[PDB]
RNA sequence: AGAACCUUACCAAAUCUUGACAUCCUUUGACAACUCUAGAGAUAGAGCCUUCCCCUUCGGGGGACAAAGUGACAGGUGGUGCAUGGUUGUCGUCAGCUCGUGUCGUGAGAUGUUGGGUUAAGUCCCGCAACGAGCGCAACCCUUAAGCUUAGUUGCCAUCAUUAAGUUGGGCACUCUAAGUUGACUGCCGGUGACAAACCGGAGGAAGGUGGGGAUGACGUCAAAUCAUCAUGCCCCUUAUGAUUUGGGCUACACACGUGCUACAAUGGACAAUACAAAGGGCAGCGAAACCGCGAGGUCAAGCAAAUCCCAUAAAGUUGUUCUCAGUUCGGAUUGUAGUCUGCAACUCGACUACAUGAAGCUGGAAUCGCUAGUAAUCGUAGAUCAGCAUGCUACGGUGAAUACGU
C-alpha cells in the first residue's frame, strides 16, 4: 500500500504520525485512543479534521507520540493529520487553511521572573 | 572583625567541619559558590570583566 | 478585545454547554465538571421524563435577563440593553451561583433542581431576573436620553 | 536522638570515676554538653556551666525522663514583663 | 542603573581575557589565574598595561600583557621577561611563556588614558584641561566619539561632584559596539577619585 | 555493538572554536584514513546561577547567568598510527577540551 | 542562596601581647607527628623527633622552618553613606533630554523640541529661521514560533529479523540533537488619507503591522542605601574598641503588623488499579537490583566524570469501592511514647517515621491585593546554599478558563 507521513508539534510534545487509507481506526503507541485520553469525550474535537476536510473519511492511524501532559499531544495529531491531507491532495488545503489546524500554533509556556513563586501568582503590597 | 578570621577558616580544625566556605579575596562568606569560591559580589564583576569562562548575558 | 470562543462540545451536541463547563472548572480540573454536568443533564431527563435540550434551552430562557443597567456620573444609572454572548455569560453565571447557593450533597442533583424548578418560571434564578426586572425598566426616566 | 549508642563525656568520666568509687563530693566543675545522666550518675553534685555561673544541682534516681543536658536555663526571667 | 557594555558585549563581540582547559575543576586554575591577576600590577605601575590574556594548555603558560611601552617589561635585551618568569613560577609552580604584546594605536586605548588621567590628577592638575587635551588628542587619533566622567569632590574641594565632556557619538545602548570601557582611581589626600572612560572606534567582530 | 574504533569528546564554550576544532579534526582524520564519523552534536549543557544586582538588600532586582558547554562527538574505525598522530598533534586553539580514548 | 558548635559581630569565664595575623632586621632551622600529665578547651608541662632537603671545594646561597628579641608595625564588624570611589533601588522601559551653526529678543531666554496629521515611542510625514548632531524608543543580542542542508551516538525504530526491552543486525526515513542559512522587513494588493506619513481590509505564509518573551533603565530626582563585601579621606582604640578558646545567644515572650503555608470537605475523605513531562544534578558524588523492616531507613554492591547509569513513581489526573453532611474516616494543631539519619553532642536549637490526642476552624467585616490567554487558578519536579536542616528563592514542566460594554 502507500502511507503519508507528517509531524505534529504542540505544547512541548511531539508526534510521529502513520497515516494509512483505511475503514478508520487509531490505535495511539498501540493502545486505542479512548485508552489513552482522561476521561475523554473530546475526540470528536480530533475527529473535525475528518468532517470539515475529507468528508465525511476516514482514514487508518497508527501514531507514537511522548512529553508533555494528554491535552497537548493529543492535539498534535490535527497537524500531522492537515499535513498528510494536503500532501495527499492540495485540493484539501483551501478547505484546511479557511478553519486552520494546519498552522502549528507558536504559544508555550513562559519563563519565570521575579514576583512568581512556586506557584503561578504576582506578589501584594504594603497595605496599612 | 575578619581579619582573624582568615586564619580560622585556614587553620586545622579540631574535627571535619567546623568549617566554612569564603571567598579567597572577598572577606564575606555568605552567597558562595563551591564550583568558584568566590563571593556573590565578587564573582559577578568579574564575570563583566570577561576572566571566567562562560556567560552573564542570561535571558534564558 | 473580541471573545475566541470555544466550538466544540458534542456531549451532547450542543454550544452553550462548551461554555458552561469552562465555569464550574474551578481549579482547572475539567474531566470532573465534564463528568458532573453529563450526569446532571442525564439526571434532568431520567426525573420528570423530557429531552435536556427542552429543559436546558427553556431553562436559560426563562433566566436570561434581556434589560439590565450600569451606573456612572450624583447617584444615576442608565439601563442597558445586553449583548446576547452577555446574556448568556449573565445567565450561566447567575444559574452557577445559585447552583451553588442551593448547597445540596448530590454532584448533579442540585443542578437538575436548579434548571428543572426555573424550567416552572420559578427560582433563585429566577428570582434574580425579576430583581433586575423590577429595579430596571422601572426607573429609565432619568438615564433613557443618553447611550 | 543516637542509636549509635550513648556518649557520655569521657572528660566527665575520668573526674566522675575517682569521684565515685571514694567519697564522693557535693559540688563538681564542668561544661556538661556532650553528656547525660546514666545509672552510674547517681549521687552527685555536677554543674552545667548555663553561661554566665555554673550552678551545681544534684543528681537524683528519679531522672531518667530529664537529663544532664540542661537544667538552669539562660532565657531566665524571661525574656518578658509577664509569665506563663 | 546603567551596567558595563564590556559585560554585556562579552561573548559576542569579545572573547574573554583567560582562557584555559574547561574541566570542572575551576578554583584550582581560576585562583592560579588570580595569582597572575593580583602580581601584573608590579608591572602596571611601571608600563601602564592594558590588560593580560593568559592562554592555558596542558602543560604550559602562555599569557601576553597589552603594554605600549615593552621597553621597561621587555628589558634592555630581554633582561627582564626572563626574570619576570623566575619570580612568577615561584607562585604558580608550572612553567610558563610569557610574551609580551603590543597594541595598535598605542594611546587610543581606554585603560591607558584613564590611567593616565588618574595619574595627573595624583599631583593636583586642574580636572578640565586634562580631560579637555585627553579628548582632543583622541578625536586626533581618530574614532567616532569617546566620552569621559568623573568624580569625587574635584579640585579638592566641598561635597563630591560628576562632570563630563563627551563629543562624537557614544552608542551604549546599542550591542554591535565593541567599545574599551575602562575605569581608574586616584588619591592624593581626601577619599578617592575614580574616572570612567568610553570609547567607540568602529564596528568589528572577532570572527 | 563489536567493531574497532576511536572514539573522541570535544568540550569548549564557543561553537565556531568548537565546530572548526572538529572539521580540522576530521579533516586530518579523513586525510589518513577513511570512514570517519562526522561532528555529532551533543544537547550542549547549560548552567544558571541566580545572584542578585545588589550590595545590601533590595533581593527582588536579581539577574541571571549561565555558562553554555558544547559537546562534540566523533568517531573513527581502522585505527593507524597516522590517526592516532592526526588526533593528538593539532587541537589548536587550546579552549577545547579534548579526550584521546579507544 | 542554610545561626547545635563553627558560622557570629554580642555575653560569661579562662587566657594573649610585634600579638590571630602581614612585611622587615638579627638569630637560626628544612619543615613534624604520636603518645604521658594538667586543662571544658585554649593551651601548655615531657617523652620523642621535625632535621640543611635545591646548591656547597669545610664557608655559603636558597623556596621553607624556627623561637626570641624586636622598631617600624599589625589589627579594629571602632564613628562618619551628610566627605567619598564604587555598587545598588525608585521615579520608569516614563519618552523624553540636550548640544553645535544661524536667527530673533536690550537681556533672561526662545528658536530645533513649535503647528497639523500619525505612532506604544520626540515613530514618521507635511508645514515652519530654523538647520544639523548627540543620549534615548526602535534594532543591534539570547530564546521561542516553520522549513532546508550538514552531520547519527549513548538518540530514534518507519522497512524488517529478534528481544522483557531498541536489546542487537542493520537502518538515519521520522523524531531528536547543534551549526549555518531561508523566513516576517508595510512585504504585496484594494480602499482611506495633503498624492506623504500613516490607517483599514485581503491574500499568502508556520508566523502581519516593535510576532511572544527576556537582556538592556536617558540627562537627572529621592544629600535614597551601603564605611558591615571591598577600597578609602578625616577622627578614635591598642597591654585593648585588637586576639584565642568553652559554653550561652542571635530562636526569649503579654501582644501588634507584614509576608506565606495548611484547613474550615461533597468538584469532597480513605483505599485499590492505572497513562501522560520538561529541565537540572551527580566522583570520591549518583546509590541499581536483591534482601530486611509497618515505617523513617539498614545490609549489599552493579552501573555511573555522563544524550549511556542514578536521582526519578512524575503529581494533578482516569477506572473502581466506600464514606452520605456531622467539628464529620473533616481538619492535623498540640503532647507523650517508641524509633531513623547526620554530626563527637540534636538539652536551651536539626530533620524524619510509627503509635497515642485530635484543637481552633463550617469561607470571613471595615478595609484591601493581583491578574487581559497558556495568564490567573491549580498540580507536581529539580537545583543552589548544604557535617545534617527551605511553607523561602531560583528554575522546569502539567493542567487551565471567565470577562475587557466603554473612557
Amino acid at each position: 500500500q502507500v502511507e503519508y507521513r507528517g509531524t505534529g508539534r504542540r505544547k512541548n510534545s511531539v508526534a510521529r504520525v502513520r497515516l494509512v487509507p483505511g475503514e478508520g481506526n487509531i490505535t495511539v503507541n498501540n493502545r486505542d485512543v479512548r485508552e489513552y485520553l482522561p476521561f475523554e469525550s473530546l475526540i470528536l474535537d480530533l475527529n473535525q479534521p475528518f468532517d470539515v476536510t475529507e468528508t465525511k473519511g476516514n482514514y487508518d492511524v497508527l501514531v507514537n507520540v511522548h512529553g508533555g501532559g494528554f491535552t497537548g499531544q493529543a492535539q498534535a495529531i490535527r497537524h500531522g493529520i492537515a499535513r498528510a491531507l494536503l500532501e495527499a491532495d492540495p485540493e484539501y488545503r483551501g478547505s484546511l487553511k479557511r478553519a486552520g489546524l494546519l498552522t502549528r500554533d507558536p504559544r508555550m509556556k513562559e519563563r519565570k521572573k521575579p514576583g512568581l513563586k512556586a506557584a503561578r501568582r504576582s506578589p501584594q503590597f504594603s497595605k496599612r | 572583625a575578619k581579619t582573624s578570621m582568615v586564619a580560622k577558616q585556614q587553620k586545622k580544625q579540631k574535627y571535619a567541619v567546623r568549617e566554612y566556605t569564603r571567598c579567597e579575596r572577598c572577606g564575606r562568606p555568605h552567597s558562595v559558590y563551591r564550583k568558584f569560591k568566590l563571593c556573590r559580589i565578587c564573582f559577578r564583576e568579574l564575570a563583566y570583566k570577561g576572566q571566567i569562562p562562560g556567560v552573564r548575558k542570561a535571558s534564558w | 478585545v473580541p471573545k475566541r470562543d470555544v466550538l466544540p462540545d458534542p456531549i451532547h451536541n450542543s454550544k452553550l454547554v462548551t461554555k458552561l463547563i469552562n465555569k464550574i472548572m474551578l481549579d482547572g480540573k475539567r474531566g470532573t465538571a465534564q463528568r458532573i454536568l453529563y450526569s446532571a443533564f442525564d439526571l434532568v431527563e431520567q426525573r420528570s421524563g423530557r429531552d435536556a435540550l427542552e429543559v436546558f434551552e427553556e431553562a436559560i430562557n426563562n433566566i436570561m435577563p434581556v434589560l439590565e443597567v450600569k451606573a456612572r456620573r450624583s447617584n444615576y444609572q442608565v439601563p442597558v440593553e445586553v449583548r446576547p454572548e452577555r446574556r448568556t455569560t449573565l445567565g450561566l453565571r447567575w444559574l452557577v451561583n445559585y447552583a451553588r447557593l442551593r448547597g445540596e450533597k448530590t454532584m448533579e442533583d442540585r443542578l437538575a433542581n436548579e434548571i428543572l424548578d426555573a424550567a416552572n418560571n420559578t427560582g433563585g434564578a429566577v428570582k434574580k431576573r425579576e430583581d433586575t426586572h423590577k429595579m430596571a425598566e422601572a426607573n429609565k426616566a432619568f438615564a433613557h436620553y443618553r447611550w | 536522638s543516637i542509636k549509635k549508642g550513648p556518649f557520655v563525656d569521657e572528660h566527665l568520666m575520668k573526674k566522675v570515676e575517682a569521684q565515685e568509687g571514694s567519697e564522693k563530693k557535693q559540688v563538681i566543675k564542668t561544661w556538661s554538653r556532650r553528656s547525660t545522666i546514666f545509672p552510674n550518675f547517681i549521687g552527685h553534685t555536677f554543674a552545667v556551666y548555663d553561661g554566665r555561673k555554673h550552678v551545681p544541682v544534684y543528681v537524683t534516681e528519679d531522672m531518667v525522663g530529664h537529663k544532664l543536658g540542661e537544667f538552669a536555663p539562660t532565657r531566665t526571667f524571661k525574656g518578658h514583663v509577664a509569665d506563663d | 542603573q546603567k551596567i558595563n557594555p564590556i559585560g554585556l558585549r562579552v561573548g559576542i563581540i569579545r572573547d574573554w581575557e583567560a582562557k584555559w582547559y574547561a574541566e570542572k575543576d575551576f578554583a584550582s586554575l581560576l585562583h592560579e589565574d588570580l595569582k597572575i591577576r593580583k602580581f601584573i600590577d608590579n608591572e602596571l605601575k611601571e608600563a601602564s598595561v592594558s590588560h593580560v590574556e593568559i592562554e592555558r594548555a596542558a602543560n604550559r603558560i602562555n599569557i601576553a600583557i597589552h603594554t605600549g611601552k615593552p621597553g621597561m617589561v621587555i628589558g634592555k635585551g630581554g633582561s627582564e621577561i626572563e626574570k619576570l618568569r623566575n619570580k612568577l613560577n615561584a607562585l604558580t609552580d608550572k612553567k610558563v611563556h610569557i610574551n609580551v604584546i603590543e597594541i595598535k594605536k598605542v594611546d587610543l586605548d581606554a585603560r591607558l588614558v584613564a590611567e593616565n588621567i588618574a595619574r595627573q590628577l595624583e599631583n593636583r592638575a586642574s580636572f578640565r584641561r586634562v580631560q579637555k587635551q585627553a579628548i582632543t588628542r583622541a578625536m586626533k587619533l581618530g574614532a567616532k566619539g569617546i566620552k569621559t566622567q568623573v568624580s569625587g569632590r574635584l579640585g579638592g574641594a566641598d561635597i563630591a561632584r560628576a562632570e563630563q565632556y563627551s563629543e562624537g557619538t557614544v552608542p551604549l545602548h546599542t550591542l554591535r559596539a565593541d567599545i574599551d570601557y575602562a575605569h581608574a582611581e586616584a588619591d592624593t589626600t581626601y577619599g578617592k577619585l575614580g574616572v570612567k572612560v568610553w570609547i567607540y572606534r568602529g564596528e568589528v567582530l572577532p570572527t | 555493538m563489536a567493531k574497532q574504533k576511536i572514539r573522541i569528546r570535544l568540550k569548549a564554550y564557543d561553537h565556531r572554536v568548537i565546530d572548526q576544532s572538529a572539521e580540522k579534526i576530521v579533516e586530518t582524520a579523513k586525510r589518513s584514513g577513511a570512514d570517519v564519523s562526522g561532528p555529532i552534536p551533543l544537547p550542549t549543557e547549560k548552567s544558571v546561577y541566580t545572584i542578585i544586582r545588589a550590595v545590601h538588600m533590595y533581593k527582588d532586582s536579581r539577574e541571571q547567568f549561565e555558562q553554555r558547554t558544547h559537546k562534540r562527538l566523533i568517531d573513527i574505525v581502522n585505527p593507524t598510527p597516522k590517526t592516532v598522530d592526526a588526533l593528538m598533534g593539532l587541537n589548536l586553539p587550546s579552549g577545547v577540551d579534548i579526550e584521546i580514548k579507544l
